[PDB]
């Protein structure tokens, strides 16, 4: 949940196949 | 010039709402047991239930800053009372004139903070000059402060007696 | 993520008109209060980390005029907000605390520092210290005198029910009573330490993990503000408890500050909350804004692993930390608990330890992760058995593990293990701590902080004007009062014109007029010019910009070099 690494943790859940992780990423982002 | 017999007379005016005279007899009681208030009066004389009773009387006779400063006669000073009567407008006694006769620091605030609320500015510097005298401090030696309030007490009671007889 | 290298300096100055007390200096209270945070802005500008200190001014005023200087607003503006202070009102300390604490926390739902239902995170803080400066004398209002200090509860911020008291987590407040006496004590200026002082603030003030300092010297004064600059520090204010029985004193109950050291504060493991999750909810319980953590005097191992994020944070000193550095064990620790933390324990789980450092010299909190003395085992022997390739009996006990194992640590769990080098060890999956309708409140509660706060910050500077009149009784109209922006421009109206200057200056506005001629048609001479602000007079750099340039050749301060 890095400022550098919010894209990527919610990229790579995207592609993880999970379509609750994104929505976690997404407000920390 | 008996102060129990002053008090009954003055507590018989009272009862019969005549605050005036009731005030006279009060003021001439505590002359009696002080000198004419050159000294302390007596607490047994001047008791909280005799303050209250004068309280009343300046109450009902429309002179609230004279209710403001024998609000801090009492034990526990009444707050209450004395910022009722300093709201009032219809003040039938000399107003900034008896602020020289307030020793406590709360009463002025209440004050400086109700002019301020008006825009009464010359008033509220007379109050701010009032709190700013460094023999009104709070944090003065305690025995400063009672003398400043028995000072302040002598005062007060001599102009009450001269207004009242 | 949070910046946490840009204290806030919130200056809760009390303007009730009991500070126009004077004291033995000739000034009043309210000018030593002045004094005082100027003093306190030139001691702490010796520390280089004084760059980016936030200062705010609040004030006894009501709330449209009570934030002077909040968020937003520069140097010099609070300069000149706290140059000219006026105690006109009365001694509304509880309202104004109030405010000042919901102008500090007006941005947390925005930016969700305070992580609500998800753990609390030391490292998401914003470090604030509120120095109250005020006198001993009693609490004010229109009705009376308060013998008692009560915050109001009325006009709830929005979320404010969710930690239930108004403070918060990184928050302290000081106050500076003022106790100096109109006559010049007799008492020597004694070395001693400062008193805590007996006013109804000082409750409140060791409730937060701040103090109360009573002054009735300038040495004195001096003395209190040097140890609130060494109070300015980044960290987040923990109740400290005892658990079970000794190994009603000092080190029993404390309300210590831990510190957070940034470079960006950077952590990992929160510190567990005071109840179970559970996804049917429709409410959050409210939070203690100081966690109360639990520790057992029992002097256990702190196991560690290898390539573990641990959050370390030093605690401030303390009477347990020095009751720990005395007990002289810095081989061993105290476990640390959380109550209720757990499904069904009361005491809970440990989440970490108290371990004393290897010099003595301070005692460090050692956050690690919910039940690690179960999960560290586990977790070593994860890469030192069969190289993160978990087995059928290593994944069954993770996962009783996970039973007692709080939702809103999955996050940081997961982060972890990814940075050890087990990326798929557990499922990708959102964690379960917040219902729909904690996540839809929370969203909701967003959205009105961010509108509250944008009303709030636009409102602090004092866009209004005082009601300039005397409303006169009948036994509507209103007699009116001069204004400061009322400046006469006598030239431009006859009106402000007095009777005994009337002749000269018919005079002087005439020829104003007729000898323009090749000179210059301003307003009134000796008012709009020459009447200008003290801070712009002498401002010789600003007016030589505004004439042209020359040619080129080639005990403080005296107004210049």
């Amino acid at each position: 949940v890095l400022p550098t690494v919010l894209l990527d943790e919610i990229e790579a859940a995207e592609l993880e196949g999970n379509d609750d992780r994104i929505e976690g990423v997404l407000c920390g982002a | 010039n008996n102060h129990s017999w002053l008090i009954i007379q003055a507590d018989i005016y009272f009862a019969t709402n005549q605050y005036s005279a009731a005030l006279h007899y009060y003021l001439q009681a505590g002359a009696v047991c002080s000198d004419f208030f050159n000294k302390a009066v007596p607490p047994d004389v001047y008791t909280d239930q005799v303050i209250k009773r004068m309280i009343k009387c300046c109450s009902l006779l429309n002179c609230h800053t004279q209710v403001a400063i024998l609000c801090q006669f009492l034990r526990e000073i009444d707050y209450k009372t004395a910022f009722k009567s300093l709201q009032e407008q219809n003040s039938h006694d000399a107003m900034d004139s008896y602020y020289d006769y307030i020793w406590d620091v709360t009463i002025l605030e209440y004050l400086t903070y109700l002019h301020h609320k008006r825009g009464e500015t010359d008033k509220r510097q007379i109050a701010i000059k009032a709190i700013g005298q460094t023999e009104l401090n709070a944090s003065n030696p305690e025995e400063v402060l009672q003398l400043a309030a028995q000072r302040r007490k002598k005062k007060f009671l001599q102009a009450m007696a001269k207004l009242y007889f | 993520y949070f910046q946490s290298n840009m204290p806030i300096l919130l200056f809760l100055i009390d303007t009730s008109a009991s500070m126009n007390q004077r004291s033995h200096l000739g000034t009043t209270y309210l000018d030593t209060a002045k004094g005082a945070v100027e003093t306190f802005m030139k001691l702490r500008a010796r520390d280089p980390a004084s760059r980016g200190d936030r200062y705010m001014l609040v004030t006894f005023e009501e709330p449209p005029y009570a934030i002077k200087a909040g968020w937003k607003e520069n140097h010099a503006t609070f300069m000149n907000e706290l140059k000219n202070l006026q105690a006109e009102g009365l001694t509304t300390l509880g309202q104004s605390l109030r405010t000042a604490f919901d102008l500090l926390n007006l941005n947390r739902l925005v930016t969700g520092i305070d992580n609500y239902g998800q753990g609390r995170n030391p490292f998401f803080l914003e470090p604030a210290i509120i120095i109250t400066i005020t006198d001993g004398s009693k609490l004010t209002t229109t009705s009376g005198v308060q013998d008692e200090l009560h915050l109001p509860l009325n006009s709830p911020l929005p979320g404010s029910e969710l930690t239930k008291e108004p403070f918060r987590w990184d928050q302290r407040l000081f106050a500076l009573v003022l106790r100096l006496p109109g006559t010049m004590s007799v008492e020597s200026e004694q070395l001693t330490g400062v008193p805590l002082d007996d006013s109804a603030i000082t409750p409140m003030c060791e409730v937060t993990g701040g103090r109360s300092y009573s002054v009735c010297s300038p040495r004195m004064l001096n003395q209190c503000l040097e140890s609130l600059v060494q109070k300015v520090q980044s960290g987040v204010v923990i109740n400290f408890e005892k658990a079970g029985p000794d190994p009603s004193q000092p080190w029993h109950s404390c309300h210590k500050l831990i510190y957070v050291r940034p470079n960006v504060p950077i952590g990992h493991w929160p510190v567990p909350e005071s109840f179970w999750p559970d996804q049917n909810s429709p409410t959050l319980p409210p939070r203690t804004s100081h966690p109360v953590v639990k520790f057992s005097c029992t002097d256990c191992e702190p196991m560690v692993i290898d390539k573990l994020p641990f959050d370390k944070y030093e605690l401030e000193p303390s009477p347990l930390t020095q009751f720990i550095l005395e007990r002289k064990s810095p081989q061993t620790c105290w476990q640390v608990y959380v109550s209720n933390s757990a499904k069904y324990s009361e005491l809970g789980h440990p989440f970490g330890y108290l371990k004393a450092s290897t010099a003595l010299n301070c005692v460090n909190l050692f956050v690690m992760p919910y039940n690690y003395p179960v999960l560290l085992p586990l977790l070593d022997d994860l890469f030192k058995v069969h190289k993160a390739k978990p087995t059928l009996k290593w994944r069954q006990s993770f996962e009783s593990y996970l039973k007692t194992m709080p939702p809103y640590y999955l996050g940081p769990l997961k982060k972890a293990v990814r940075m050890m080098g087990a990326p798929n060890l557990i499922a990708d999956s959102m964690e379960y701590g917040l219902s729909y309708s904690v996540i839809s409140y929370l969203k909701k509660l967003s959205q009105q902080a961010k509108i509250e706060s944008d009303r709030v910050i636009g409102s602090v500077g004092k866009k209004v004007v005082q009601e300039t009149g005397i409303k006169v009784r009948s036994r509507g109209f209103q007699v009116a009062l001069l204004n400061k922006d009322l400046k006469p421009q006598t030239f431009r109206n006859a009106y402000d014109i007095p009777r005994r200057n009337l002749l000269d200056h018919l005079t002087r506005m005439r020829s104003n007029l007729l000898k323009s001629t090749r000179r210059f048609l301003k307003g009134q001479d000796e008012d709009q010019v020459h009447s200008v602000p003290i801070a712009q007079m002498g401002n010789y750099q600003e007016y030589l910009k505004q004439v042209p340039s020359p040619l080129r050749e080639l005990m403080m301060i005296d107004e210049a070099d």
